[PDB]
């Protein structure tokens, strides 16, 4: 679960976006408006997925490991940039390990979709737009499983029970 | 004091607004089918229906919405050299035969081309050097090297890929951003009925939902629409019950929305009987693969011996039909041999690092060393940082002590290593048999088409078609985006009519918040009050119900016809209780929907394994009354179709075609 530190809060004064609730995929962050502070209002709703973690213009938010079967002292601290992302992880004894990962290769914000790629074709096929061609299977079957249903293998008549005309 | 006093902490909730909406194409969620769905649609608009009002509507903010919500750490679906029959071929062993082998291959002719779109946004994918050393995407694009250049992945299996995907989400959501813009996309809104037409029978017209940031009642119409909203999670007692209900494998809220919206609406249901429990750490649930294929560190028991070469014998009934034969065991056979090391107290079932690691670093320098402790940290910080939490919490680097291994409480996917959801239709090929395909009222069949005609589905949504993963997922919504945009130019003049009025749907969608006023009067405390029922605790009552007698981890995974009928009596006088939900606030009010979504699809769910007479997936649930597979009676798939009018299920049995051989 996720908290937040009071002295670091400052509720998003400009660019009236509340980066915090804004971003959680599961509407737990919300701002109290008087207190210009904000928290997670259902923490056993918290997939831990550092979203608000990640977007807080502040760094107020931390994470608390799960308190019904983590142990305290242990923390996971990022710092996501425009193009990377550096971890820190504090262990409960008091290691320290640091990582670098590349996030993205082009600057945010600048993907355009469809420059340069073809125009939609024929709405027809099951082309989409980008292709041009498609696989057909090596080898195709038709073969339908086909269920027994009947409840019984007896057969009280002398000759296989097969022909079952009436 | 008094607890009625105290101020509710969700948004708001009051009277709603009722704010509606004429649309020719909505789309029902943003995760990775819709915004693949999103990014196909508009090009085919743009040039075919230019006037054409699309619009995309979600639960969350669409950058970071959806199980891709914290990153991935790789692409499970990428052919390239491969060809999509061996695709079809390991797809259907590992989800024990039965399959649509047509929406599988479908499925394998689209993907890499999703995979090479989003190298092209900017996700960093690895590539292999020329001595056979990882590059990560940075370095690759700094060495020139890419898949759009045709230059060999990482690869860590003949399917998957590595990539440095913490941002994946968010790349995505902005292709489908940058198409759409923020006037066809409105955040914040969570859809919970879907409406069907008044005049013609058996087609879709619309779908209510409410804002999460003020009160207001959104009624859309529609004339074609895809409903991708994830699977089912926490629909099962979880292994943590305090704060750790927010620890699952699957994102915790996915609350089976897609299976329910659809289901409730009589599109035809598949494969619900399936489910998935993966084996991932103990109580962090991260992904254990790299430790596993990096360093050498195997799973042992109490005894420290490999489980796997002692319970082999278990294998021989199965092996024998054809179906795991040579070390190729499908994963619920591969948790069905540690069950009984479980169940016999023979644990914990246990990965030891800490002597695989100082092996493994005796044969690497120590450069070479803080590459591959890098690359496995990373499975966690850029796919499930609740484990690194773990870790730093219990000490537990893995240079100094192990890890437990524990299979997970049910969820329910079709996405991912499962395949349960809703019957799609197939794209109309020669390859493809005529009951594959749907086939609207005008004749024509539309690919990925629910039996509800103007209806799509994709990613966790159609089911028989498992292991799509984050990259089929995408493939699959552009294949409907199309078909949606295909649709409505032959179905251009519709206008779509609802038996309900406004003011009715209204009523229903805030009738919690009414229950709550009307009665909140009783008790000093909001929570304990005989009039209504806390969203909370329908969640618990419910997870409770669906652990002892759905087959839950409590009780190994076992159920039975005896267990289920005790189920099925509880669950529909949990039905019942449901009219009488409440809600303090908005949050409430979103967790009070969510939960009903939640017992419609597991219930469903356990209709399915009543009605299939065999143990389909062992290890992942065993009917006790039928604990072998029965190719005779049962080969083929189970389908339901719900009656609105009648409301009534039929379970039957639906045919299964092979395609692929061998
Ligand atoms: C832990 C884990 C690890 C994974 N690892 C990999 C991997 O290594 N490689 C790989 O390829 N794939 C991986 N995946 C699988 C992959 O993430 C999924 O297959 C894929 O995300 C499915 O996408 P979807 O279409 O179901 O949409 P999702 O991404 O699941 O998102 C669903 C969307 O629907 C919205 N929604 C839900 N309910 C409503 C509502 N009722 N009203 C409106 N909107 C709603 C949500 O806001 C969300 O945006 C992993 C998944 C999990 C979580
Ligand atoms: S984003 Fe950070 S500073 Fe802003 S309200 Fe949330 S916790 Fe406070
Ligand atoms: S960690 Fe993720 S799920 Fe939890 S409150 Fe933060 S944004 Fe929401």
């Amino acid at each position: 679960p996720t908290y937040v530190d009071p002295s670091k809060c400052d509720g998003c004064k400009g660019g009236e976006k509340t980066a915090c609730m804004y971003i959680c995929p599961n509407d737990l962050m919300i701002l109290d408006p008087e207190e210009m502070k904000a928290f997670n209002q259902e923490p056993e709703a918290c997939w831990e997925c550092y979203s608000c973690i990640k977007i807080c213009p502040q760094g107020a938010i931390t994470a608390r490991p799960y308190a019904d079967f983590a142990p305290m002292g242990g923390t996971c601290i990022p710092l996501r940039g425009s193009e990377d992302i550096m971890w820190t992880i504090k262990f409960r004894n008091g290691s320290v390990k640091r990582f670098k990962f590349p996030i993205r290769t082009t600057p945010e914000g600048s993907i355009k979709p469809f420059e340069g790629k073809p125009e939609a074709g024929d709405l027809e096929n099951e082309l989409l737009f980008t292709e041009t061609a498609l696989t057909v299977p090596q080898v195709a079957l038709g073969q339908k499983a086909q269920i027994a249903d009947a409840e019984t293998s007896q057969c009280w008549f002398d000759l296989p029970c097969e022909g079952g005309n009436r | 004091k008094i607890p009625s006093k105290e101020t509710p902490r969700g948004v708001a909730i009051a009277e709603p607004i009722i704010v509606e909406h004429s649309v020719d194409l909505l789309m029902v969620g943003g995760g990775m089918g819709n915004c693949g769905a999103a990014f196909e649609a508009v090009r085919w608009a743009d040039k075919y229906a230019p006037e054409a009002k699309i619009l995309l509507v979600d639960k969350a903010s669409l950058e970071r919405s959806g199980a891709v919500a914290q990153g991935l750490s790789a692409i499970n679906t990428y052919l390239g050299d491969n060809n999509a029959d061996d695709y079809v071929r390991m797809v259907r062993t590992d989800l024990m035969g039965l399959v649509r082998e047509d929406l599988i291959y479908d499925l394998g002719r689209h993907v890499d081309d999703s995979v090479h779109l989003f190298e092209e946004w900017g996700l960093p994918v690895w590539i292999k050097d020329e001595h056979g050393h990882n590059l990560d995407g940075a370095q690759a694009k700094a060495a020139g090297k890419s898949l759009r250049n045709g230059d060999k992945p990482v690869r860590s299996g003949r399917w998957q890929i590595m990539i440095n995907g913490e941002s994946y989400k968010v790349i995505v959501a902005e292709a489908a951003k940058n198409a759409l813009g923020q006037d066809r996309i409105i955040e914040r809104i969570f859809i919970v009925k879907l409406l069907l037409d008044k005049n013609t029978p058996n087609r879709i017209a619309g779908a209510v939902g409410f804002n999460l940031r003020a009160n207001e009642v959104h009624i859309f119409k529609a004339n074609a629409m895809v409903v991708a909203c994830g699977g089912a999670v926490n629909v099962y007692r979880p292994r943590s019950v305090g704060e750790g209900m927010g620890r699952a494998w699957y994102p915790v809220w996915n609350a089976g929305s897609t299976y329910t919206m659809c289901a409730q609406v009589g599109a035809e249901m598949t494969m619900m009987e399936n489910r998935f429990v993966p084996a991932r750490f103990k109580d962090g649930y991260g992904p254990v693969g790299a430790w596993f294929l990096l360093f050498k560190a195997k799973a042992t028991n109490c005894k420290g011996e490999d489980y796997c070469a002692t319970n082999r014998a278990m294998l021989k009934p199965y092996e024998e039909r054809g179906y795991a034969k040579g070390h190729v065991i499908p994963t619920c056979l591969r948790n069905h041999m540690m069950l009984r090391e479980m169940r016999e107290g023979r644990g914990p079932i246990y990965m030891d690092t800490k002597t695989a690691l100082q092996t493994s670093f005796a044969t690497m320098s120590p450069a070479q060393q803080k590459h591959l402790e890098a690359e496995a940290w990373e499975d966690f910080l850029d796919m499930c940082v609740g484990q690194a939490n773990l870790w730093a919490a219990t000490n537990c680097a893995p240079e100094e002590r192990g890890s437990e291994i524990m299979p997970t409480e049910p969820y329910l996917l079709g996405s991912h290593s499962g395949c349960c959801g809703i019957w799609a239709s197939g794209p109309d090929e020669a390859w493809v048999p005529e009951d594959y395909k749907v086939r609207a009222a005008n004749g024509k069949v539309y690919n990925r088409m629910t039996t509800v005609e103007g209806l799509w589905t994709c990613a966790d949504g159609v089911g028989a078609s498992g292991h799509k993963f984050s990259s089929g997922s995408h493939a699959e919504g552009r294949i409907v985006g199309k078909q949606m945009v295909r649709w409505y130019l032959d179905h251009k003049d519709f206008k779509p009519e609802f038996v309900e009025t406004a003011e009715e749907l209204k009523t229903l969608i805030y009738r919690p918040y009414y229950n709550y006023e009307k009665g909140k009067g009783a008790s000093t405390c909001p929570v304990v009050n005989p009039e209504y029922i806390s969203p909370k605790n329908f969640m618990m009552r419910l997870i409770k119900c669906t652990d002892e007698y759905g087959g839950g981890v409590g009780t190994y995974y076992n159920t039975s016809k005896a267990l289920l009928d005790t189920g099925f009596w509880l669950m529909e006088m949990l039905e019942e209780d449901s009219l009488k939900l409440a809600a303090r606030d908005l949050h409430e009010l979103l967790r009070c929907w969510e939960n009903y979504h939640r017992l419609w699809t597991v219930r469903l769910h356990m209709q399915h394994i009543a009605f299939r007479e065999e143990s389909r997936y062992p290890g992942f649930y065993y009917r006790a009354d039928f604990l072998g597979l029965d190719d005779s009676k049962w080969k083929c798939f189970v389908n339901s179709k719900y009656d609105p009018a009648k409301k009534e299920t039929k379970i039957f049995k639906k045919p299964y075609y092979q395609i692929i051989p061998d």
